[PDB]
């Protein structure tokens, strides 16, 4: 659980993030899917220490279908990652914090635009057309700032992507067993089963 | 350490010690190099004053310092084992420090070096 | 860490009537992984044997070492040495490294070739000596063979009462440590005759 | 800085026979090098035909038997005088020592008696409540010294039939509490000679239907 | 360990325990703890063991060597001198804690020594783990103008306190006897107070109960002739 | 110590040794690292005994609990959630706790592997303990969701074996498990040392170790 | 958590046939200063008991006051608060001893060891020791610090296991007693030479002897000791 | 430890406890701390019993030396070779030392070689642990030229009081006296001293 | 340089050593050769701390080719692992050790006879049917307790050399980039190119 | 710091230097550590000045609420309310309190309460940095039912020379005089007291 990355293109947000967890010396499992759908048009990946990741992400996705139902009204991707963010600069200055870095892609209904919320385990917020946590921006961003336009289809940005997970699997020294890859656009939230 | 000035000029310009080492090489056994367009051949004479020798065991005349290098010699048989030993170690450091075998010259330079400095170092001949 | 239970091992060794006998475990490991089940820990030189717990590489080194030093003395003095003179060889070659010792826990065993009295003796890491009667004990299992030695040895037992004696010493001891077993040697050594057995044993 | 843990030697041993048990425990107390006690009874009948020993550091071990004999007084108030069987009482005793999985009772702690069909019993627990029933059990300082010769001595462990070599094990026939004791006072008597925190005094309690028997033997004082 | 020095009328005497410990655990039962540095220069030593024979090892031979030069025989202050400046050197590294007794034609003698090389002089000593409750019995029964009978008896009772009362002491105690012109008498296991009881039981075991894999002789001898 | 648990056509096998050891010396030659929770549930245990031991018997408690309000019994799933919503009250004060929550349900055969982290996976085949990684080479060999009851039980048995011979922390003997619908059925305690030489005759293998 | 300031040293203590003594110094430490000598570490409680304690002496002024507390609490609607229901020694004890174990427990002791000696209703001695860490224990002789190494070995010559105690005299135990003391004043570099001293008879019952002093001590030996090793003068 | 040295009209002092202690062990109730370099040059020892000696039995030696060469050597010259030894060993070396002698020419002299190795030329000094409790009565009570007889009580007197509140001092009370008339001895019980 | 296997079949040895180097966050090669042939029948493959591993390799080559000019004559596989194991010896009480581990793999002329040596930094030899270094062991050995036989062939050997390999790949969390393979037997030393 | 409190025939009289230090700087070298809770019961502060402030403060309270209620307490009473604070609180205070103080029916009364809360009750006592100092010289010099004015020069005295040690000590000598006739302060400056 240390590899998210994020591409938003002209339509849509693709999502990537990485298949493994490792429990000691040993790889436990190659297909974890690292991701929690938040409402129809809003998924959010995540990546941190073991444990914190699923429980915030699954208490994040349990407070924004409550919204859902109590106003019978999905919540703006903008707003969702608000919500998000002051979570996590509460949980900072807690006790014991919420080790959580995140990776929001959600399709905005009302303006009709796709949107990419970066937010790290401190509440630092930015809305980036392509964003990752930890070194994976180390290896990837180089390919991004040279290839990335913001009228990408979504199949272009898949390319751009593969790219990306190929410079990671040659130069990162962990092996993450692949990615899985998955896109937000108006028809709601899809994974890519090929890849 | 026994430091005395064994090879020293003589009045005339001559250091007796490095001419005397020469007499000794000239009691040695022949010994003869020929090289042809693409070879060196190697000849060694073989005093036959020595019979019930055992030539399997017996040192033999010519030595490989690499694989690909050779010496042969005149003279004190003990001495050239002093050389022959430093030239195998030069070799192989050769080797180590610069990742190519030694030149022929190289090897040659490095061995007359070897018989330079023991004309005037102190305490040896 | 502690250099003294990294490969783990035992031995033990136990005099009789007439007779001595050592043994050891096969266990050869790095911490946790086992790495060999052929890793034997008794030597000799002549008519003397020698056991060595403790770091591998020092078992191996002081081997070599006592070797060395047994030929040598063979050479000079025109004879074999004798158990109690080489006891004495070890701690004085284990005491001149005081300061940087081998972690070891040596033992000697064997017969006198002159008077034909069994004999045995154990070292710490730097040479003290425990000439015991009985038995000496020796190893990451050494608190479980002082407990079955104690119990199980009694004085002036014949050579092949005495091989059961100290094998189910070892035996017993190696299933109740985690850093030995594997397979297990006991050497039964009389005057003039000595006999090597191999024990079947749990291989976990 | 003050450290509340101590280390009290002392060693115990539990062997559960065909229908009997048996509890012993040297009677020896110490602080480092020194001697607190030679006579410091370890073993404690807790009523309802069950033994108990908490080896380790003696307050602590005071406190949780306190504890568990207020267990067995409170059981009978609130279940109409019903025994408690070995089994709960087990189970109880891992209630009282997770109790305090954060700041842990550091004893090692064994219980003997009969189960319900009269058969004989040893439970041994560890600092924090994992517990598990066995036949034989030895706890303590010198617990390493004992065991492999128990292994060897009642379940006949690399013990083969001669004649055989190998091919058939020794047959684990049962041992009568004459027997038991003999294995007992022997263990003891030998790690008394390689133990320098064992000593003094050996005291044996003995269970059976008919109730709890104690047995007492002198242990070299050195 | 428990070792005590004791000095009487016309020499001295040392004592000793015999146990050694490795930890909790007793490594040898019967151990040697006094030392001959000459034939009537005596020590007993507590701490590292190896350190305490080493050192009276090294000084022994050196002390031999100085007599055989100087066509005397040793003193005790001589042993005492060689051994101070030598563990004073080692700055406590070598963990010898000797009590050095003897006679010599200067008289007799009794001193420790630490291992960082300080030394005291004094007519009862102790040292060990077992130091406090063997002096607590020189304190309470020591008194001038012992006889030498009336010296192995405190020596010995000093080290009993040990035995008995100190968890790091045990087994037997050893006795030396330095006596103004005589020979020095050794007394080895001069009391035996814990001697094992016999067992319940014998666990000489059935012939054929270990399994056996191969068996093999093992050439003892030299390369034969022929 | 080693134990494993895997998914296949008819059902799940649950594999544990049975050493436990403090340090060098070994404590216990046989504790039993399955714990049976209830007829239809079983959790294997790695890390602190007493963690596993108390938690999971307190898991049993809330799954009877849960039939008795509810009128059906607990699914895998929620089961090993509960049990993971435990650990995470207690994170950060130094539970350990490694353990596989093996079960049949309506979903049919469930598998989860839980720990003190909160960590809860759900797979086809799991391992934990110092000896894992033996017992993985093993499995990943010779797995097949095809396997049948009998072949099973025997890898499992044989994973195990292979940890228990390298492992100088995991052996004593083999403890195993079928899990069913009907619920779990126990298939004995086998001694490593007894099994080593069996399986070593029958099946060719340790060639290197002398028999 | 604290440390230990201002501190006594050892108590020792005995049965014998008819009851037991206990003895302690008369002195309160301040490290290596010897700053207080006249400090009563032996504390009666009714005329059955006398409670002695070693450590801290501010912790041992509280412990001083709970056990006064308790003879007023004890008194308190009890008609035979002198006769059947006066505090025992065993009673006195398993408080202390539980209060001791409470405050350990609480990772804030007191920084003590007590030895709690007296004479039971029925005649029975009565010995026990408690400390800091709430451990305890009971022996025929118990000590206190520098006295467990010091005096225990002298005065279990005296009474080596529970038979002996019957063969031991009132006379013969304050022997080996005082003797410990001055022991212990040869040795143990936080002692003083004035102390206390108790005896609890089942007959003549509570004997309180202050200021007392050590005598009868060997120094002349001094004198011809000279140097350490070489020198003669 | 306390050790104290006090010059007077007929020369000079030196005093001393017989204490040593292994934390809270005494380890030596009668200990001899007043030590003989020269004839009539004592020295009053005090910190490492080990380190201290050592240094004593060098400058023993150096004196006996330097005596063979070129006679008699001074006290200054003797507290000058114990200065070298513990300044230029100081950081491996933990010794208080006060050097005291009498000499014709110059009669009785006192220094003082503190820790760092420094030297001090006084009337009298004071060092150890138990000099800490007499800074007072000392500086009161001190006089030059004083008689024998009560310089003895002025010694007798402080470390009375130096041995009644330090734990690390006690035992015996050893003088030595350094005049023309020769060398003398001096020992006070505890029976003595305390009741003053 | 983490990874090295050795197994010694019928009549070869093979050497199997992973190709990655990384410094820092960057896998700097992928094919990178962690051997040197000390004689012509006789490889040593080698792992530990960065430098050390090469220097000391080459440092053994150096006297072994030394010996070899001297005597006209080869050291048997056995000697050379004494020689080797000495120097380790004698290095770990060094001021600053060779933190190297090695597997010295040889066919012996004279006694027609693979043999395969496994020597650890502090100076440990043992002569092995098959070995490993680091970590290695714990997912590999299980596999080659169960396949392995002494009269195997150089094929069979391979073929479970690379059951070690996909073994590894699966469960080990670092990417060590394939391994270079090498036979040794009676015709000398050669590598196989395709694995 | 240097600071006593001597009972004598008439009553008791406390007595201090005046020198407060932050390191080797004097923060303040006129001081007043001689510090009063009730009309006749006054203290010598040593240790924190933060803490010793902070609880004759309250300590005043308590006595002040007392007075009130059950008329003047006694210096016992006094004594046993900066026990209870000091002892409660040992973990978090550094102080070191000599209580001191006058009744009609008690008559001159001193306690002493060191780092742990302890209490003590004695004829007199000392504290402070530089009372270690005169320990030989107050108990050798103190005698039972003295005058005024010997008591004024028994104080004097021994402060001189705890000043004339210690480092952390000096500037003026502040005394109060308690007795039936009322309250006297007394001060003694560095010329007067620095030629004893
Ligand atoms: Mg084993
Ligand atoms: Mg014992
Ligand atoms: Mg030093
Ligand atoms: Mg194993
Ligand atoms: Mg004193
Ligand atoms: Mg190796």
């Amino acid at each position: 659980m240390d590899i998210i990355l994020g591409i938003r293109v002209q339509d849509s947000v693709i999502l990537a993030s990485s298949k493994a967890v490792t429990r000691g010396i040993s790889v436990l499992k190659d297909s974890d899917d690292k991701t929690r759908q938040l409402s129809p048009h809003t998924l959010m990946s995540f990546a941190g220490e073991a444990g914190d990741t699923v429980q915030f992400a699954e208490y994040i996705q349990a407070n924004i279908q409550l919204y859902s139902i109590r106003e019978d009204y999905e919540l703006s991707p903008q707003a969702v990652s608000s919500f998000v963010r002051q979570e996590l600069a509460k949980s900072i200055r807690s006790r014991r914090p919420y080790q959580v870095n995140v990776l929001i892609g959600g399709y905005d209904k009302k303006k009709n635009k796709p949107e990419l919320y970066q937010i790290d385990y401190l509440g630092t917020k930015v809305e980036l057309p392509y964003g990752a946590h930890g070194y994976s921006g180390f290896y990837t961003f180089s390919l991004l700032d040279h290839h990335y336009r913001p009228d990408m289809t979504t199949e272009e940005g898949l390319d751009l992507l593969k790219l990306c997970v190929q410079e990671l699997e040659k130069r990162m020294p962990m092996d993450f067993k692949g990615v899985i890859v998955k896109i937000v656009d108006k028809d709601g939230i899809r994974q890519v089963d090929d890849f | 350490g026994y430091d005395r000035a064994l090879s020293i000029f003589s009045p005339d310009g001559h250091i007796f010690q490095v001419e005397y080492a020469l007499e000794a090489v000239k009691r040695g056994t022949c010994a003869v190099g020929v090289k042809g367009k693409n070879c060196v051949v190697l000849g060694c004479e073989r005093r036959s004053t020595l019979k019930l020798q055992d030539t399997r065991i017996t040192p033999s005349k010519v030595s490989k310092i690499d694989s690909h290098v050779v010496l042969s010699f005149s003279g004190l048989n003990a001495d050239s084992r002093i050389l022959i030993e430093k030239a195998r170690v030069e070799a192989q450091s050769h080797r180590l420090t610069l990742e190519d075998p030694v030149t022929v010259e190289y090897l040659t330079r490095y061995v007359a070096g070897v018989q330079q400095r023991y004309t005037q170092s102190g305490g040896v001949r | 860490s502690d250099p003294s239970s990294i490969n783990g091992g035992i031995v033990v060794a136990m005099t009789g009537k007439d007779c001595v006998a050592i043994a050891c475990d096969l266990r050869l490991g790095s911490q946790s992984l086992g790495v060999s089940n052929k890793f034997e820990k008794i030597f000799h030189y002549g008519h003397v044997f020698l056991g060595i717990t403790g770091l591998a590489t020092d078992v191996t080194t002081l081997n070599e070492m006592f070797r060395y030093k047994t030929n040598l003395y063979k050479l000079k003095e025109e004879r074999a040495i004798e158990p109690e003179t080489f006891t004495q060889l070890v701690s004085s070659s284990l005491y001149e490294r005081r300061f940087g010792p081998y972690f070891v826990g040596p033992v000697v065993a064997g017969i006198n070739s002159k008077s034909g009295k069994p004999f045995i003796a154990g070292f710490d890491l730097i040479g003290c000596i425990d000439e015991a009667k009985d038995f000496i004990v020796s190893g990451t299992a050494s608190d479980q063979l002082f407990g079955m030695c104690e119990s199980l040895y009694e004085p002036n037992l014949e050579p092949e009462d005495l091989f059961e004696t100290i094998s189910q010493a070892l035996l017993n001891a190696a299933d109740r440590d985690a850093l030995s077993g594997w397979g297990a040697v006991v050497y039964i050594i009389k005057k003039d005759e000595v006999v090597k057995r191999y024990l079947k044993m749990r291989q976990d | 800085q003050f450290n509340p843990y101590g280390d009290n030697g002392g060693t115990i041993l539990g062997i559960a026979g065909e229908d009997f048990a048996v509890l012993a425990g040297d009677t020896r107390n110490i602080t480092d090098y020194s001697i607190n006690s030679r006579y410091e009874p370890k073993v404690f009948d807790c009523g309802d035909n069950i033994v108990m020993s908490a080896n380790g550091f003696a307050a602590d071990g005071d406190a949780l038997v306190k504890r568990f004999k207020n267990s067995v007084k409170w059981y009978h108030f609130d279940h109409n005088d019903k025994k408690l069987s070995i089994n709960s009482a087990a189970r109880n005793i891992q209630h009282l020592l997770y109790s305090r999985r954060f700041f842990p009772y550091y004893v090692y702690n064994i219980i003997a008696g009969l189960d319900e069909d009269g058969k004989g019993a040893v439970y041994s627990f560890d600092p924090v409540g994992s517990y598990q029933r066995e036949q034989c059990r030895a706890g303590g300082a010198a617990a390493s010294l004992i065991m492999p010769f128990l292994d060897n001595q009642v379940n006949f462990k690399n013990q083969y039939e001669p004649g055989t070599n190998g091919k058939v094990k020794k047959p684990l026939k049962y041992l009568s509490v004459e027997e038991v004791i003999k294995l007992v006072r022997d263990s003891f008597t030998s790690a008394t000679e390689r133990h320098i925190q064992v000593g003094d005094g050996l005291e044996i309690l003995i269970v059976t239907k008919d109730g709890v028997r104690k047995e007492f033997y002198e242990l070299k004082r050195d | 360990t428990t070792i005590v020095g004791v000095k009487f009328n016309n020499g001295v005497v040392i004592a000793a325990d015999t146990r050694s410990t490795q930890g909790p655990i007793v490594a040898d039962k019967n151990c040697a703890k006094l030392h001959r540095i000459s034939p009537k220069i005596w020590c007993a030593g507590a701490g590292t063991a190896a350190d305490t024979e080493a050192v009276t090892q090294l000084i022994g031979s050196n002390i031999e060597l100085h007599s055989l030069y100087t066509s005397r025989e040793p003193r005790v202050v001589s042993a005492l001198q060689m051994l101070k400046q030598h563990l004073f050197k080692y700055q406590g590294h070598i963990g010898a804690y000797l009590i050095v007794a003897g006679v010599d034609p200067t008289g007799s003698h009794l001193f420790s020594i630490h291992a960082h090389g300080s030394t005291d002089v004094g007519y009862y000593l102790s040292l060990g783990s077992g130091s406090l409750a063997a002096m607590a019995v020189l304190e309470s029964h020591w008194k001038q103008d012992l006889t030498k009978e009336e010296a192995i008896k405190l020596a010995s009772d000093a080290i009993q306190a040990g035995i008995w009362n100190d968890l790091g002491s045990g087994s037997n105690v050893d006795v030396c006897v330095m006596e103004i012109g005589k020979d020095a008498e050794y007394l080895r296991n001069y009391l035996t107070p814990n001697v094992r009881e016999e067992k319940q039981k014998s666990y000489k075991f059935p012939r054929g109960t270990t399994a056996v894999l191969k068996e093999s002789i093992v050439n003892i001898c030299d390369i034969q002739e022929e | 110590t080693t134990t494993l648990a895997f998914k296949f056509q008819h059902g799940v096998i649950a594999a544990v040794d049975s050493r436990a050891s403090a340090g060098s010396y070994i404590s216990a030659l046989r504790v039993n690292k399955v714990i049976e929770i209830n007829p239809y549930l079983l959790g294997t245990m790695s890390g602190c005994a007493a963690d596993c031991q108390y938690w999971e018997r307190l898991l049993a408690k809330e799954c009877r609990l849960y039939y008795l309000r509810n009128g059906e019994r607990i699914s895998v799933s929620a089961a090993s959630k509960l049990l993971s919503n435990m650990m995470c009250q207690y994170r950060g004060m130094g539970l350990s706790m490694g353990s596989m929550i093996c079960g049949w349900d309506k979903k049919g055969p469930g598998l989860y592997y839980v720990d003190e982290h909160g960590t809860r996976l759900s797979g086809n085949m799991f391992s934990t303990g110092s000896g894992n990684t033996y017992a993985y080479g093993v499995l990943d060999s010779n797995y097949k969701w095809d396997l049948s009851v009998e072949d099973a039980l025997y890898l499992g048995k044989r994973s195990i074996l292979a940890a228990a011979h390298r492992d100088a922390y995991s052996g004593g003997s083999v403890n195993l498990y079928h899990v069913t619908e009907d619920g779990w059925i126990y298939h004995g305690n086998h001694d490593v040392g007894e099994l080593f030489w069996k399986v070593k005759e029958e099946e060719g293998s340790f060639n290197n170790v002398i028999g | 958590t604290q440390q230990p300031i201002v501190t006594g040293t050892s108590v020792i203590s005995m049965k014998y046939d008819n009851g037991v003594i206990i003895a302690a110094d008369n002195l309160g430490s301040y490290g290596s200063l010897l700053r207080f000598n006249g400090v009563e570490r032996l504390i009666p409680v009714g005329d059955n008991t006398v409670v002695g304690i070693s450590g801290d002496i501010s912790d041992m002024q509280h412990i001083e006051r709970l056990l006064k507390d308790l003879v007023t609490e004890n008194a308190y609607d009890n008609p035979l608060a002198d006769a059947e229901e006066a505090l025992e020694p065993s009673y006195i004890f398993e408080y202390l001893a539980t209060v001791m174990y409470q405050r350990r427990s609480k990772m804030n002791p007191l920084w003590n060891a007590i030895i709690v000696a007296g004479v039971q209703s029925n005649g029975d001695q009565f010995l026990r020791y408690v400390n800091l860490l709430g451990v305890t224990y009971s022996s025929p002789t118990l000590a206190t610090g520098f006295g467990a190494h010091m005096a225990n070995p002298l005065l279990r010559k005296v009474v080596d296991r529970e038979s002996d105690i019957p063969k031991t005299t009132v006379q013969v135990a304050e022997e080996a007693i005082v003797n410990a003391m001055r022991v212990l004043y040869y040795r143990d570099a936080r002692s003083s030479r004035n102390f206390s001293l108790a005896i609890i008879d089942k007959n003549t019952g509570l004997t309180f002897k202050k200021n007392l002093q050590v005598e009868n001590m060997k120094w002349d030996f001094a004198k011809d000791i000279k140097g350490y090793g070489t020198q003669k003068i | 430890t306390s050790i104290m040295a006090v010059t007077f009209k007929d020369g000079v002092i030196l005093g001393a406890d017989s204490r040593t202690t292994t934390g809270a062990y005494i380890a030596n109730r009668v200990t001899d701390k007043l030590t003989r370099v020269h004839d009539k040059i004592w020295c009053c020892r005090s910190g490492s019993a080990a380190d201290t000696q050592a240094i004593a039995d060098i400058v023993q030696y150096h004196l006996e030396l330097y005596t063979s060469q070129y006679g008699t050597p001074s006290t200054e010259t003797a507290a000058s070779v114990f200065k070298e030894l513990c300044y230029e060993n100081k950081d491996n070396l933990t010794a208080g030392i006060i050097v005291a002698g009498y000499d014709d020419k110059n009669k009785g002299e006192v220094y003082t070689i503190p820790l760092g190795g420094s030297v001090h030329k006084l009337p009298y000094a004071i060092a150890g642990s138990g000099s800490t409790f007499i800074y007072g009565y000392c500086d009161k009570n001190f006089r030059e030229n004083m008689s024998k007889e009560e310089t003895v009580d002025f010694i007798k007197h402080s470390l009375s009081q130096a041995i009644k509140w330090d734990g690390s001092s006690g035992g015996v009370i050893r003088m030595v006296v350094l005049t023309a008339a020769g060398v003398e001895r001096l020992i006070f019980y505890p029976d003595e001293y305390e009741q003053l």
